[PDB]
């Protein structure tokens, strides 16, 4: 019932709805699978890189400010608990 | 006195201009130009209450004109990230207090 | 120079006198000009 | 600027190159990639394509293929072919 | 000499958009606004209603 | 930083300026235009007026190409991050 409890919410989303739904499942799976936050960032980048070819930069922290140059429609912003799963593919 | 007298709250209050570099991967000459610009820009846009978005917007615009068209820098209190960057294009330096700054060239 | 209306509201298309096979543009270098010259009309 | 897909390869829908020659060049490039990958020893595949063009087409063909590049060139009528295969764009103009 | 026509072809450059956001505010529901005191206050009262 | 470049131009034959012009033109053109397609057109136009026509130059950040050029008319150099290739054929 932990998956129901997390209720991850995407504050800002710039991606197709079908792709966005897939990201939520990966984000929930990554948090339980990874013992530490640093492991979560590596797991999200590896899964997305395998799923979609390109260069992916992912940063997750309790408090942070980010300005980035990402390919249009490849940036999805979702916040679960105190962790921000942010991925932006840059060509 | 000295270190024993000093406290974490006291140390932050005593010095706000102290600069600490944790990770260096960019050429030193390039780092000197970047370090002066980021410190000056953050203080100018700090305002009454520091804004993470405000600091990044000023830094992103200055860096793009200064070196390359696609430059990404992220600053947060605490974060975990995996980033793929070009050789000698990433500089990591955190300001005194709870301020972590990451700047890289893509 | 006429336009044919496709049935069931399809995107409109028209026929043209110009031959498509012929090169879109022909460019000949001019010594007097001293730079490459391109003529869109053929 | 309107890209079109023909014979499994993305190229300019209005073809600068001749329809006969363009199809042959695209097939030869696809066969060459099937054998030698663009990522490893990429220089060798481009050289092989240039030699192949001279054998079946007028000589002094120029071949440039890169993942990201911008170029403007002067070519003979119906001697310019530009196409994209996967993420790689191949542009060849006959002089 | 055959007639020569010059055509310029450039590989498409993937678009680069620069966006800056701050994650300093703690995780909150999308409907609620972290900056607004009224949105946070009403939400806290609803939770304690068990 | 342009560690390795290929230079094939005449030296002390009064055509020494062609090598100098290519380096100077590439630096000025690349910074102002800031476009891969535009850099090739500007470099080709300046070279065409000074040394005549039939000059083809292609500029790409990353690319692989094989071409036939007139002897001593082909120079390959890197202007900052960008790589510019210019040669004369015909």
């Amino acid at each position: 019932s932990h998956l129901d409890k997390v209720q991850p919410v995407i504050k800002n989303s710039d991606m197709s709805v079908e792709m966005q739904k897939e990201v939520e499942e990966v984000a929930k799976k990554a948090i339980d699978y990874c013992n530490t936050d640093k492991e979560i960032a590596t797991f999200i980048k590896d899964d997305f890189r395998s799923r979609y070819h390109g260069t992916w930069h992912c940063i997750v922290g309790r408090n942070f400010g980010s300005f980035v140059t990402f390919e249009r429609s490849y940036y999805i912003y979702l916040y679960v608990g105190q962790l921000a799963i942010l991925l932006f593919k840059t060509g | 006195k000295a270190v024993t007298d000093m406290d974490i709250n006291e140390l932050r209050k005593l010095m706000i201009g102290k600069a600490i570099i944790n990770s260096s991967d960019m050429q030193g000459d390039l780092l000197q130009e970047a370090q002066d610009v980021i410190q000056s820009g953050i203080e100018n846009n700090s305002a009454p209450v520091l804004n993470i978005e405000a600091a990044c917007k000023y830094i992103k615009e200055n860096l793009d004109k200064k070196f390359g068209p696609t430059w990404q820098c992220i600053i947060g209190e605490g974060y975990a990230y995996d980033v793929t960057v070009q050789n000698n294009t990433l500089l990591f330096m955190f300001y005194n207090g709870n301020l972590a700054v990451l700047i890289f060239k893509s | 120079l006429t336009a044919q209306e496709l049935n069931e509201d399809m995107p409109s298309k028209m026929l043209e006198p110009k031959n498509p096979q012929a090169p879109k543009n022909i460019t000949v270098y001019d010594y007097y000009t001293r730079k490459f010259k391109t003529d869109e009309l053929v | 600027q309107q890209y079109k897909t023909f014979m499994g390869a993305r190229v300019l829908w209005p073809p600068e190159c001749a329809d006969d020659i363009l199809e042959g060049a695209i097939r030869e490039t696809q066969d060459a990639l099937k054998k030698f990958e663009i990522a490893r020893e990429g220089q060798k595949i481009a050289e092989h394509l240039k030699k192949y063009m001279d054998d079946h087409f007028d000589p002094y063909w120029h071949v440039f293929f890169g993942k990201n590049f911008g170029c403007q060139a002067v070519h003979n009528k119906n001697r310019f072919i530009y196409f994209y295969i996967e993420k790689t764009a191949f542009l060849m103009y006959q002089t | 000499i055959a007639e020569l026509s010059e055509h310029s072809v450039n590989t498409e450059r993937v678009k680069t958009g620069d966006r800056g956001m701050s994650h300093k505010e703690g995780g909150w529901p999308g409907n609620v606004d972290p900056n607004e005191a009224q949105e946070t206050g009403r939400f806290k009262k609803r939770i304690e209603k068990s | 930083h342009a560690n390795e470049q290929i230079i094939d131009m005449p030296e002390n034959s009064e055509m020494k300026s062609m090598k100098n012009d290519a380096f100077s033109q590439a630096k000025f053109a690349v910074e102002n235009y800031k476009f891969e397609n535009k850099i090739s057109s500007h470099i080709k136009k300046f070279f065409d007026e000074k040394y005549g026509p039939n000059w083809h130059c292609v500029v790409g950040k990353h690319f692989n190409a094989y071409v036939s050029y007139d002897s001593k008319n082909f120079i390959f150099f890197y202007e900052g991050q960008l790589a510019i290739l210019l040669y004369r054929k015909g």
